[PDB]
């Protein structure tokens, strides 16, 4: 497998990131995962292994990204980067996408409801923090981090996020947009 | 639901009330009770009231003369001649009269004065203020109706100058002026009129309802919105729903957005229009629904009883709907506490604990057959809804109260539950549970059970199976996997969602003797052709399999046969007739 | 396919997260108060996916028996003739009037500018949930996929059932 998956990237000239379809780059990328989480033992805490978080795969993933509106895949491959739920690996996808997207300013990953929804999952299903800094957190800096410009195209996945967690602060929600 | 046989019931009692010729109170109480659960049951077109009325008054009640009045205007909005019914009544009256007429005349004017049928109502009071010495009032009457363009409206206009003989000319410019562009006003909307009177009349057909006639007039009134034009539209909206089309409705409800009326004008229209337009519809209804939850951004107990209520009644007439007990419990999360995250930690915390033991002690009491009517929740639970409060409980538990132990508890305890055993929200909010702890153990097993014993549809089915195919890839090994496989059963995370994925009831069965028992199967009885079974013939003992250099040994032996004698004998159980059309 | 032996306690969009894997729908209706539904697939190679996939499979824990019947339409013509008790002449259903080169049967369109090479292997037309769409081959799985997502987020909070 490991052999066929190095063929299958020496068809692309090792850019499988910049494929146009999407589906091989996905498959490749999610059997690869299974192969270096075998290889490399986990560097995090918990035991966690570093699935998807790997200098060989996540410059891949980065790779995937930057490419913005031509390149299909997008929030697939992000809702994907939600999942570890922990503490080491919510601060490293915090800082090292979530923040550094925020930075280089992107347009399309700002105006898209998916990038906020999964920026809130990955705070809000975090284990090491508790309901107070969780909430607090998520009002309090990643809300005013959107524009007001955004928001019409925010505002519907965003609220569906809140809508089912924060019935409570629903309303300082509203009072932004 | 028979609309005919109410009315032959009523022709009958009432040619029995009037055909005894007496008052013969069982038939007048049977004629009171049949008109008042056909009126209950249906919605009492002009013609049947103005029978019920003229029986009532017969009768000769007072009040109940006045109620009925209050319930024929109950259903309708644009109907003059239930009004001009109660002008002519009421205009006989008591200590009360001088100020009840005025009231019942001011209030008609209020709904159907805009109407363009409507100088009867305007002739009918300017007489019953004319009866008085109210002249002022009547100059009052005269001055308004001159601004509202009328099918007669310059005779009114000839009668005003006329009666007006004294006080006439005392303001002019204004009178003449409003008189002149409500002239206008109906010669501009007089082609609308005129394609409507050229339409409408009983064909059984499209000529009836006039609905090319009445969207051309409403096209024509909501783009051209200038003053009473928000009267202009509910009249028109009105005389249009006389004729249950809800796109009509539905058009009405971005024209009252547009033209910017307050709140309490708005709601009404929704709050009439759920009750008569017909159930099983169901979009505007959601949509008033969004529309209490958006005008809760200012905060007015109102809305939360609306909701309240409202929610109340949608969810008896749609018991089966899951997404009205979501909102209503999302509204008492929200308007029953609203934290807003100024408070002090030990407040907020307490609050949502309140909230947890309210859930669970509703949920344990609606499994149990207890019912408290002082928590509103309680009359809303329903066999079907159960799940998401349920669900609910764990997600607070577990998401707010970063309680664990209490979380798994509540698993095991309403796993075994018979109402949300099969549940979308529940299995899924346990997947994400397991998901989150990161144990597979847990969730393997979660997922080769998915077909056996947990009943889910197969759409969700894929879902888990590929989302956990690809959650499996990403945060597990191969010294994880290769330890997971029992092989007393074959089963593996990757390959094993691949080939569950349509089939449900897929079961990994290694087996010899399924050969021995073979032929006997449906699978086998039906083969090219599915639901009829037929019996085919074969023979016993067959060559085909061994190759002809291996026959030469030894002399074939006869063919022996079965199933020989049924081979025209082709059943059918047949499931669609019996069971439906036969019921 | 007729689906008898419901639960009653089922609505029509659950019926069809059970019947939407095998294959596109043409939906007919659910009768109400006759705890008997029926589907309709627009190939029959689906129908027969669906027969022989479901039969005996709970929903609403009520063991469902499934078989062949007709649709609406069909159903008032036999319902006006067993109270008359006179011909019950069937009419069977319209063919697709067979070549067809660019439809695979039993293929699902999962959401909605195409111009693509029209080979072999892809799948070319298709159905929408009445539209015939072409469809791309790469954008239909991260459609799909997003709409896959989408599903676990609002059912596991009660939006989507």
């Amino acid at each position: 497998l490991r052999n066929l998956l190095e063929k299958i990237e020496s068809s692309y000239s090792d850019n499988v990131e910049n494929v146009d379809d999407f589906e091989i780059f996905w498959d490749y990328l999610q059997f690869k995962t299974f192969c270096q989480n075998s290889l490399y033992s986990s560097r995090y805490s918990d035991s966690q292994s570093n699935g998807l978080l790997n200098k060989e795969l996540f410059d891949k993933v980065w790779k995937r990204l930057s490419c913005k509106e031509k390149k299909s895949g997008q929030e697939i491959l992000l809702n994907n980067l939600v999942q570890f739920y922990s503490k080491d690996t919510v601060e490293f996808v915090e800082k090292n996408i979530f923040q550094k997207i925020i930075e280089f300013g992107w347009e399309y990953y700002l105006q898209n409801g998916m990038f906020w929804n999964c920026y809130c999952r990955l705070i809000y299903f975090d284990t090491s923090r508790s309901y107070l800094d969780k909430r607090q957190y998520i009002v309090r800096k990643i809300w005013p981090q959107i524009d007001k410009k955004f928001a019409q195209s925010v505002l519907p996945s965003l609220t569906e996020f809140c809508e089912s967690y924060f019935p409570e602060e629903m309303d300082t929600l509203e009072e932004m947009f | 639901a028979l609309r005919g046989l109410d009315t032959q019931f009523l022709q009958d009692n009432t040619a029995l009330v009037q055909a005894y010729r007496g008052l013969d109170w069982s038939d007048i109480s049977s004629l009171t009770q049949m008109v008042d659960v056909i009126e209950q049951t249906v919605v009492k077109y002009g013609n049947p009231n103005d029978s019920i009325k003229l029986a009532l008054e017969t009768i000769l009640w007072q009040i109940l003369r006045k109620y009925p009045l209050l319930f024929g205007f109950w259903k309708r909005f644009a109907t003059i001649e239930y009004q001009l019914f109660g002008l002519k009544k009421s205009i006989a009256v008591l200590a009360t009269s001088v100020k009840w007429f005025p009231t019942s005349l001011e209030l008609w004017c209020d709904y159907l004065n805009v109407l363009c049928v409507n100088n009867p109502n305007e002739t009918d009071f300017i007489r019953n203020n004319f009866e008085i010495a109210k002249d002022l009032i009547g100059k009052q009457f005269l001055s308004h109706p001159f601004w509202d363009k009328f099918i007669e409206f310059e005779v009114g206009q000839k009668n005003w100058h006329n009666v007006q003989r004294i006080y006439e000319y005392i303001i002019e410019v204004p009178l003449h002026q409003y008189a002149r562009f409500f002239t206008s006003y109906k010669k501009f909307l007089n082609e609308k009129n005129l394609k409507t009177t050229r339409n409408i009349d009983i064909v059984l057909r499209k000529t009836q309802t006039t609905v090319n006639e009445i969207w051309q007039f409403e096209s024509k009134i909501k783009q051209p919105f200038f003053n009473l034009g928000q009267v202009l539209n509910d009249d028109l909206e009105n005389w249009s729903r006389y004729l249950y089309h809800e796109n009509t409705w539905m058009m009405y409800i971005k024209w009252l957005t547009k033209k910017n009326i307050s709140d309490e004008v708005v709601v009404d229209i929704y709050q009439k229009a759920n009750t008569f337009l017909p159930l099983d519809f169901k979009t505007l209804r959601y949509d008033f629904l969004r529309f209490l939850k958006r005008k809760y951004r200012s905060n007015n107990t109102l809305f939360n009883n609306i909701f309240n209520e409202t929610v109340s009644r949608y969810l008896k007439i749609w018991p089966n709907d899951i997404l009205l007990m979501t909102e209503y419990l999302c509204m008492l999360k929200r308007h029953s506490f609203k934290n807003s995250l100024d408070q002090s930690p030990k407040e907020i915390l307490e609050k949502q604990t309140s909230f947890t033991k309210i859930l669970e002690t509703s949920i344990t009491n609606y499994i149990n057959n207890q019912i408290d009517a002082k928590v509103h929740l309680q009359t809303l639970i329903n066999d079907k809804n159960l799940s998401i409060v349920v669900v609910e409980l764990i997600k607070t538990t577990w998401l707010v109260l970063k309680n664990n132990m209490q979380t798994r508890k509540y698993f095991n305890l309403y796993q075994k539950n018979i109402l949300i055993k099969n549940s979308v929200p529940f299995w899924l909010t346990y997947y994400k549970f397991e998901k989150s702890n990161v144990n597979f153990t847990k969730l393997n097993k979660f997922i080769r059970e998915l077909g056996v014993e947990i009943y889910l549809p197969t759409t969700v089915m894929n879902d888990i199976l590929t989302d956990y195919k690809t959650f499996y890839l990403t945060h597990s090994n191969i010294v994880t996997y290769e330890s997971s496989i029992i092989d007393s059963n074959t089963f593996d995370p990757i390959l094993y969602p691949e080939l569950k994925m349509s089939n449900p009831k897929y079961d990994p069965v290694l087996n010899t003797t399924a050969n021995v028992d073979w032929h006997k199967k449906t699978e086998w009885k039906e083969a090219g052709h599915i639901g009829i079974t037929t019996e085919r013939p074969q023979i016993s003992n067959s060559i085909i399999e061994c190759n002809s250099g291996t026959l030469i040994q030894k002399p074939i032996s006869l063919p022996n046969f079965r199933n020989l004698e049924k081979i025209n004998q082709v059943k059918i159980n047949d499931l669609y007739t019996e069971e439906f059309l036969k019921e | 396919v007729f689906i008898g032996g419901l639960s009653s306690l089922v609505t029509e969009d659950e019926l069809r997260a059970y019947f939407q894997p095998f294959g596109t729908i043409v939906y007919v209706k659910i009768p109400v108060g006759k705890c008997c539904g029926f589907v309709q697939y627009v190939d029959r190679l689906s129908a027969e996916a669906a027969i022989a996939g479901m039969q005996g499979f709970p929903i609403a824990n009520s063991r469902v028996r499934l078989s062949w019947g007709r649709s609406a339409k069909q159903t008032a013509l036999l319902q006006q003739a067993m109270l008359s008790n006179s011909l019950q002449v069937q009419q069977q259903q319209p063919g697709l009037q067979q070549p067809n080169y660019g439809y695979i049967p039993s293929s699902t369109c999962e959401a909605p500018n195409v111009s693509s090479t029209m080979l072999p292997g892809c799948q070319i037309l298709n159905y929408s949930n009445g539209q015939q769409v072409i469809m791309q081959g790469s954008e239909a799985v991260v459609n799909s996929t997003n709409a896959m997502l989408n599903r676990l987020e609002q059912g596991s909070n009660g939006f989507m059932f």
